[PDB]
Order: C-alpha cells, then structure tokens, then sequence
C-alpha cells in the first residue's frame, strides 16, 4: 500500500464461446482431393407404369 | 498517500483493448519529418505548403491546399516543431486512424490513399 | 444432348496457352471491394463515384469523371452488387490483363500507372 496496493491474482477467467458441431453429424464422409471438381450421376427408373 | 486502507471494499482496477493498426501485408515503410501542429498517434498526415506535416485536412484551400493530400499514418504523437515518425507505405485498418471530420465511411477514407502506396482498408 | 456422333472428323479436344499474370517480383497486395458493374477476370478496374469497382474506362467524363483513373486488376469475376477482390500492388504482364479499346499499346498502358505499387512489364 501507500505508494501502489499489492494483488494476489486468482486464476483467469475465460468466457470461451465455442460452435459446437451439430450439423457435420450429417455429413461423416470426408473426401480431400485435388481434381477439379466433385461429380454425381443420378439415375431414376420408374418401373411402375402399366 | 501515506495511510492503507484496512477497509473491506472493490475495484475495478481497468480495461484493456488491443489496437490493430495492420490490415495486410504490403511493405511497411516509415519516414521522420518535421511537423507543423499537434499530431496524435495513428493520425492521417499531409505536407503543408511549407514542407511541414499537418493532420490530414481535405477541402483545404478555390485552388485545393497542400496540406488536402494525404501522404502517411503518423506513428508516434508529436507537438509543432518536434519529429514526427510516419508510415508512407503499408496495409492500414481504418478503424484504429484518425481522420478529419465527414471523411466519414470507409468509401471514403480509401479514396484518400489510391495513388500511394499506403493502403487503407476493414478489418473482418 | 444424348446423340451420338457418326460422321468421321479430326479430333481437335482442346488447346491451352498459360496466362502469365505476373511480369515482376515486387510486392503483390490485395484488396476487394463492391462492384458496380460486370467485371471479367485480370480485367482493369476503376471506380465510380459512388465508391463502387467499375472496369476502367479512360475519357469517361468536360471534367475526367472517376472512372478514368485505374485503381486495380480484377482477381476474380464478379456481377455488379457482388464484391470483386482486386490486385493493388504488384508488376503485371502487359498482355494478361483486360485493357479497354483505344488503350492499345503498351506505352499507353504503362501510362495507365505510374506512381502505384501497380507496374506493367514485358515478358521475356
């Protein structure tokens, strides 16, 4: 004291926000890959005509 | 100054906020000159007519007044008649500058450094 | 879309030609910003008065109206409202870049810049 009080610090507080993952629970698989680009061939066959 | 205090009581002893001044990554480059009025940290700076640094005063004049052309970032404060330290090239945030008054939004204030070599531009 | 092809001819698949941006080893520097109009890739770009990025168009008006003065190169294509990230410092390949008609030869388009951290050269 007098000239400048001394401080015993407690530990940090730290309101550290994440985002957790919830979304990615839908989307497991992981491709890395260094083509171009990603490609889907999707077929529909409607075998129910008469 | 003399006595403690032997009474319970808080504080809120303060705050602190960093300052970016950086916002990229061209070269940062510095030059000293001599000023002609007061210039705080990170304020914009112009050459009067005399040579001197000035803080940044667009609409200086009809014919437009030297001291209407940005030329650096000033680094440290200084008074009239001291040295003033100052960017002349780099990426700036700003935000953390200080600009005259109505050089209001961003638009703006890069407007003031596209033929430089300094460069002004937002944080994320 | 879904026809075959009969009739014999020369297979031609594709041909390519690398376009070499940069003509120099200075200081490459970036910045994006809201476009005003349509802008390619590589092309020059100015700016309006509204602050927007709008391709450079020299002897855009009796007063050179904002336009006029190139202030960066295009990195990526963007439609107006859209942000277009542009080149503000490096040495450009002469060739690569898109220039406006009547902005022909090369001693115009140096003409173009010079005093930024943007300079066109030759390749060799």
């Amino acid at each position: 004291a007098g000239l400048y009080t001394t401080y015993q610090l407690l530990e940090v507080q730290r309101k550290l926000k994440t985002l957790p993952a919830f979304f990615l629970q839908w989307f497991p698989r992981q491709i890395n890959f260094q083509e171009d680009m990603i490609a889907f061939d999707k077929v529909i066959q409607d075998v129910t005509r008469v | 100054t003399s006595l403690p205090n032997y009474l319970a009581g808080n504080g809120d002893l303060g705050s602190w906020e960093p300052t970016q001044i950086f916002a990229g990554e061209a070269d940062i480059v510095t030059e000293g000159g001599a000023a002609g009025a007061d210039i705080e940290i990170y304020q914009v700076i112009a050459k009067n007519a005399a040579g001197a640094m000035v803080p940044h005063d667009p609409t200086a004049t009809e014919v437009p007044a030297p001291q209407s052309v940005a030329i650096g970032i000033a680094a440290q404060p200084a008074k009239s008649g001291q040295n003033v330290p100052y960017y002349i090239g780099g990426v700036f945030n700003h935000a953390a500058l200080g600009w005259h008054a109505s050089l209001d939004t961003l638009a703006k204030r890069q407007a003031v450094f596209d033929r430089t070599n300094i460069h002004i531009g937002n944080l994320y």
